[PDB]
RNA sequence: AAACUAUGCCGACUAGGGAUCGGGUGGUGUUUUUUUA
């Protein structure tokens, strides 16, 4: 049953970035929020819920 | 060393040569 | 990589990356000048000065210890070769692989790697002409 | 940087650039001290930072190696270990405001992370495939080697219980280790 | 037929990048090829590269963080002027604002964007994208 | 002898006089050291400061007695120390850039040796330049790298970092 | 496995000390 | 066994790809500049 | 309003036709185009060789 | 997996001497007395030449393939 | 006289495994052996 109900991916966040995600960093504080950052010199503040 | 010497390399030793030659 | 073969090895020495001579080496530099001028006195290549030297002298390298090369230390004293040392045995093994075809006129082995040696000569020789060591009149045999 | 969040409704702006910090040279890692406000950056030189002070409060460095990345303990905030170029991770201590550690490794060591309920534990993601877990007081030993990797292990993170690792790679693979066993239970 | 030390170093480059290593050794070195991953490395494309004197050309050793999709040489090292500069990128890259075409110019060796705000120009080295 | 007569320098440093003063002292004590200490004659001398709050004194020499005096180096140099401590002392020779200041380093690594040279290219730009260097007398050496960097700054303008390799510091 | 035959100095490393290089204090 | 190699995206065409690198002829480059 | 297909993409590359500005020609009008998820997803599992491909399918442009 | 900048002292060993990082020779010079006077010769590991004292005009190596043997009875260090 | 059932994607190209031929270095202990070589 464990191998049968093994579906580890729920979905990814928007659109993701234009260019790769080469830093993510976690709010120690907050469950659902996120900053992560691209090689394009972009930086996003996620909402993960 | 006696082996490995040529009697005909330097230009002083053709010229020894030459000179014996004529 | 061999040129007129198919070998591909790849054997040579490793000069040491340090240039400067060896720290238990306590030899005159002139002392080393004498010994090479004595060796070519008596009839030896600076090839083979070379080994003598570095087996039996400690010498590791003329260039290291003496800050000049055989060559130059030679021909500084007057010592200079007719023509270059690789030169010089090209031409002496074609003219030993010409005798044995003059006995031996069945022996197309032979035949075939006097071609190759003419061949490295003619090569060898050209360079020489081009820088000038070798006059330009020269011709093999 | 400031950002408006919805989290809570007890009002009803300012969004964006707050504050901006100059550096003479190029800037490779970053990490924020829990407690207090200082934070430290790590590029040619591993710098501390105070949020009210736009130049670094203090400088930090073991040698002229650079720093490729840091980060800082979850308990005793205090602490905080870097990674060089060199092959090098290096442990510092605020309350001496100096390096106190070095040890160098076969290989280069991309990232580090602190065990949440472990003061004294951090496990490094290491380029020969392979993860590391030390023990900070003892580094002449790890205290566990995790293998199933088959490319360089770039990112490693603990959960906030403690007792599970999760590995990033070159590999296109993320594995998730029990912290008791050497070997992956899962692969995504 | 041999080939130039700088196409065999890129080419050794494009090697190790496809085949998924993350270490490259070039062997020999040059002051073109120095230049030439600087450029690269200003771009973002490679990470630290270290030079190993050997007394001899010498030897780079040079990370890869899988950035890079191409690079080369380009012959003959045809002269480009300033204005021709953007006409000639539409030709040698994949698109509009992809990749930077390599330059060797009186000021020294720069992607075609600096040498356009430098005004300088010179003979093409080469491309990276 | 007098201590001018070891320098060159027709207008002497007080320096200079302390400094030829100790070899001339050196000379008489040797009872036959002198055979070599007393040919041997340096042009000049620069007493360079170290980042540690130390200085070094960089003996300038010609190179034909810098023959003579690496032949005779260590010897002088421990005495020199004795006599003058606080003191780090180096005997180089005064001197294509490339050439004379790889030969000015081979000067101050002396008696050890340099086994490599690598240049690190950091992504900002920066360059880290580094020479490595052998283990035959680590400690000592390792007591005098800064001192090394100090003085190849000062006489060359370059900045370099002075490593032991098989050893980690 | 092989060399064990023969050699008569060869010392048992474990993995978990096998990567580290050096230490700066020794203790 | 029998499926062709999947051969990627092309993204030029001004001149032949070779080991020693780009090759451009002297008729494409007049035609460019 | 146009649907970009995956294929669309990659011989656009091939012929160095830029998307926005080839459709402006083509039909000499303003055009918005338009990429599904799907034709997002194929062009991420066609793999590292289209990178390049997927870069572009990603300008801002492009909604 | 090898640190191609940073290789082990004890991987470099086994390879190759043209194969290392910076290539350099893995041969050496002896001190040699002869069993006759007891003078001390300069030997290369891998000399071509029967070295012979020069006092005694005594063999004191053999040429070999590789590394010279020396003579039975000629007692050596490593300089 | 000769051929007469074959067949293998290719390359500038990564890391390997077992076996074997020639050379070299080191370890080890059995064959070997002793101031005739
Ligand atoms: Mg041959
Ligand atoms: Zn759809
Ligand atoms: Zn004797």
């Amino acid at each position: 049953l464990e191998r049968m109900f093994a579906k580890p991916f729920v979905g990814q966040l928007g659109y993701g970035h234009r260019d790769g995600v080469y830093a993510i960093a976690k709010n120690y504080g907050s469950l659902n929020k996120l900053a992560t950052g691209s090689a394009d010199g972009v930086i996003k503040y996620w909402n993960m819920s | 060393i006696d082996k490995k010497a040529k009697k005909d390399f330097y230009r002083f030793q053709v010229r020894e040569r030459k000179k014996q030659e004529i | 990589g061999r040129m007129h073969s198919a070998g591909k090895g790849i054997s040579s020495s490793a000069i040491p990356y340090s240039r400067n001579a060896p720290a238990w080496f306590k030899l005159s530099s002139e002392s080393v000048i004498e010994q090479i001028v004595k060796y070519a006195r008596k009839g030896l290549t600076p090839s083979q000065i070379g080994v003598l030297l570095r087996d039996a002298h400690g010498v590791t390298q003329a260039r290291v210890i003496t800050g000049n090369k055989i060559m130059r230390i030679l021909k500084s004293n007057g010592l200079a070769p007719e023509i270059p040392e690789d030169l010089y045995y090209l031409i002496k093994k074609a003219v030993s692989v010409r005798k044995h075809l003059e006995r031996n006129r069945k022996d197309k082995d032979a035949k075939f790697r006097l071609i190759l040696i003419e061949s490295r000569i003619h090569r060898l020789a050209r360079y020489y002409r081009t820088v000038a060591v070798l006059p330009p009149n020269w011709k093999y045999e | 940087w400031s950002i408006n969040v919805d989290d809570y409704s007890n009002k009803n702006n300012e969004e964006g650039l707050i504050r901006t910090f100059d550096g003479e040279s190029a800037f490779q890692g970053i990490d924020s001290h829990r407690e207090n406000s200082t934070f430290a950056t790590g590029g040619a030189k591993i710098h501390l930072w105070d949020v009210n002070r736009l130049k670094p409060v203090s400088d930090l460095s073991w040698g002229a190696d650079n720093i490729t990345s840091l980060k800082f303990n979850q308990n005793e905030t205090d602490i905080l270990a870097s990674t060089g170029s060199d092959n090098s991770i290096v442990l510092y201590d605020l309350r001496t405001n100096s390096p106190t550690q070095k040890i160098v490794q076969t290989m280069r060591t991309n990232a580090i992370c602190w065990n949440p309920m472990e003061a004294f534990n951090f496990v490094t993601a290491n380029e020969d495939h392979n993860a590391y877990y030390y023990d900070m007081r003892n580094l002449s030993r790890s205290l566990n080697v995790f293998k199933d990797h088959v490319s360089a292990v770039m990112d490693v993170d603990f959960s906030p219980t403690g007792d599970e690792i999760v590995t990033g790679s070159y590999d296109k693979s993320i594995r998730i280790y029990k912290t008791n066993h050497g070997h992956s239970r899962e692969i995504y | 037929t041999r080939s130039s030390v700088l196409a065999d170093a890129l080419n050794a480059i494009n090697n190790a990048e496809k085949t998924g290593k993350r270490q490259v050794l070039i062997r020999p070195s040059s002051k073109v090829i120095i230049k030439f991953l600087q450029v690269m490395q200003k771009h973002g494309y490679i990470g630290e590269f270290e030079y190993i004197d050997d007394h001899r050309s010498g030897k780079i050793v040079v990370q890869l963080n899988g950035r890079l999709n191409k690079c080369g040489v380009i012959s003959p090292r045809f002269n480009v002027k300033i204005g021709d500069i953007e006409k000639w990128t539409a030709n040698l890259l994949p698109a509009r604002q992809f990749g930077y075409v390599i330059l060797t110019t009186s000021a020294g060796i720069m992607d075609h964007e600096e040498a356009r705000r430098k005004h300088v120009s010179g003979k093409i080295l080469g491309f990276v994208y | 002898s007098a201590p001018q007569a070891k320098i060159l320098s027709q207008a002497p440093t007080e320096l200079e006089l302390q400094v030829a003063q100790a070899f001339v002292e050196l000379e008489n004590s040797s009872p036959e050291l002198k055979a070599e200490l007393r040919p041997l004659q340096f042009k000049s001398i620069r007493e360079i400061d170290v980042a540690g709050g130390k200085k070094a004194l960089a003996i300038f020499v010609p190179v034909p007695s810098l023959a003579g005096f690496h032949k005779v180096q260590t010897k002088l140099t421990r005495e020199l120390e004795k006599k003058f401590q606080d003191r780090h002392v180096i005997f180089l020779a005064e001197r294509t850039l490339t050439a004379v200041h790889d030969k000015i380093l081979e000067d101050l690594v002396f008696p050890t040796e340099i086994v490599g040279k690598r240049v690190r290219y950091l992504v900002g730009g920066n360059k880290i330049q580094k020479v490595l260097l052998d283990s035959k007398d680590v400690q000592q050496i390792d007591y005098k790298l800064e001192s090394f960097q100090a003085v190849y700054n000062k006489l060359t303008g370059k900045q370099i970092v002075f490593e032991i390799p098989s050893e980690t510091h | 496995a092989n060399e064990r035959r023969t050699r008569k100095d060869m010392p048992y490393i474990s993995e978990r000390k096998k990567q580290i290089v050096g230490t700066v204090h020794k203790y | 066994k029998a499926t062709k190699r999947e051969r990627g995206l092309k993204i030029s065409s001004v001149g032949r790809s070779t080991r020693n690198g780009l090759i451009v002829s002297k008729r494409d480059i007049a035609r460019i500049s | 309003q146009v649907l970009i297909d995956t294929n669309f993409i990659n011989f656009s590359i091939q012929k160095k036709v830029d998307i926005v500005r080839g459709m402006m020609d083509c039909l000499l009008a303003k055009c918005n185009p338009l990429i599904t998820d799907c034709v997002m997803a194929e062009l991420e599992k066609l793999g590292p060789k289209y990178r390049i491909a997927l870069k572009l399918a990603r300008d801002p442009r492009i909604k | 997996v090898q640190d191609l900048l940073h290789p082990t002292a004890a991987s470099e060993a086994r390879k190759h001497k043209l194969k290392t990082l910076v290539q350099g020779p893995r041969s050496y010079f002896l001190d040699v007395k002869c069993p006759g006077c007891l003078n001390i010769t300069t030997v290369f590991s891998h000399a071509q030449t029967a070295v012979t004292c020069e006092s005694c005009s005594t063999i004191l190596c053999t040429p070999t393939g590789g590394k010279a043997k020396l003579s039975e009875g000629t007692s050596f260090r490593r300089k």
